[PDB]
């Protein structure tokens, strides 16, 4: 019995690059993980369900090139609306030509080629082992909530819904 | 003479395929299952007849259990001969033979299960009475069948267990094989359970003159 990559990363991150070209066969597993996080196994007479709690980081490529003044985001990519709804957050990074930004981007890229070191700046790169140590320590921590905090969430949600009823544009 | 057969039926209790244990080997049982494969009606050798190569003496009624068995001692003690016989295929008696594969019923199968199988042997007048896809109740005797290939078959055709697929490594040495017998040599004999059936039942003309005959 050989588990997949989704099962392999438990309490971890699955980085799915080029998610547009990936077939519906994998779309079934992606659909089921976000629903119940328990992968049903092949039909080779074992009837096994395996824990698959995982987080998903997907990278997408819009259909036929770049962003299109076609209004619907559903038109930009092939992904179904139901699949995109299960995603917690969606980020669009469109490449818009601006004369100022291109100069700094070119300078930043060329400094790396001239000198292999990254361009020195007031920003300090924190040591990666410290990154891992803090991330793990934060992961071990367990928060807790109060009744007063969640009361404002209801007001936020009702305001968002009252916006969404007219937000259809 | 007509080789007779006795058919038993209407046994009190019926068994499923998953109740087959080695402690009923040799007993009279009845089983139920769904047929999934049938073979051709082949002729089986029942009463063999041979002729000594030198004396030309005729031996008859040489019983055979599971492999081609020739006689050992010549009819005349004057002759000394251990082998080199010639089967008289015309004088020998034959019988019909058929092998059918059955599996468990849809209800007896648990919630998650790979169905169990069995080999049932139909012989004599019981051939072709079980058709694939049907549900049939068999009755007969539970037997055990050895591996004849390592029992020294005469021909070189067996070629000491020629195979096309790989055997299970899990049961390599786990399947208990008995040794010691002189016919085996240093080999190990193995057994498997099969069923031999004597009675089969199923549980799942525009001519005026002949038509008037059947009705009461
Ligand atoms: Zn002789």
């Amino acid at each position: 019995l050989e588990g997949g990559a989704l099962v392999l990363a438990d309490n971890g991150i699955c980085c799915i690059d080029e998610f547009d070209k990936m077939d519906e066969s994998d779309r079934t597993a992606i659909h089921e993980v976000m629903e119940q996080q328990t992968i049903s196994i092949s039909k080779a007479g074992i009837n096994t369900t395996l824990n698959a709690r995982t987080s998903i980081l997907a990278a997408a490529n819009p259909l036929y090139g770049r962003y299109n003044p076609r209004l619907s985001p559903l038109d930009n990519i092939n992904l179904p609306a139901a699949l995109l709804s299960r995603f917690d957050i969606l980020f669009l990074m469109l490449d818009i030509p601006s004369r100022d930004d291109d100069e700094k981007l070119a300078e930043h890229v060329t400094y790396v080629h001239m000198h292999n070191k990254q361009p020195d700046l007031d920003f300090t790169p924190v040591e990666p082992s410290k990154m891992r140590e803090y991330i793990a320590y934060a992961k071990t921590k367990r928060p807790v909530m109060s009744e007063a905090v969640n009361d404002y969430v209801v007001q936020a949600y009702i305001r968002l819904r009252q916006d969404s009823k007219r937000e259809m544009d | 003479e007509r080789v007779f057969q006795i058919s038993f039926f209407n046994l009190p209790t019926v068994h499923r395929i998953r109740d087959i244990r080695s402690e009923k080997i040799g007993s009279l049982l009845s089983i139920s299952g769904t047929v999934t494969r049938t073979s051709e009606v082949r002729p089986e050798l029942y009463k063999a007849s041979f002729t000594c190569d030198m004396c030309r003496a005729i031996v008859d009624n040489v019983e055979q259990s599971f492999k081609y068995t020739e006689p050992t001692f010549c009819p005349n003690p004057s002759c000394e001969n251990r082998a080199f016989w010639t089967l008289n295929v015309t004088r020998s008696r034959f019988l019909d033979w058929q092998k059918v594969r059955i599996q468990e019923n849809a209800n007896e199968i648990p919630t998650g299960s790979m169905p169990r199988t069995l080999d049932v042997i139909l012989r004599g007048d019981s051939v072709e009475r079980a058709k694939p896809g049907d549900r049939c109740k068999f009755t007969g005797v539970e037997i055990v069948v050895p591996d004849v290939t390592q029992l020294g078959l005469p021909g070189v055709k067996p070629s000491s267990t020629l195979d096309t697929r790989g055997i299970s490594k899990t049961t390599e040495g786990l399947n208990s094989g008995v040794t010691g017998l002189r016919s085996l040599g240093v080999r190990d004999l193995t057994y498997k359970i099969s069923f031999l059936a004597c009675h089969v039942i199923s549980i799942g003309e525009r001519d005026q003159e002949v038509f008037l005959n059947s009705l009461s």
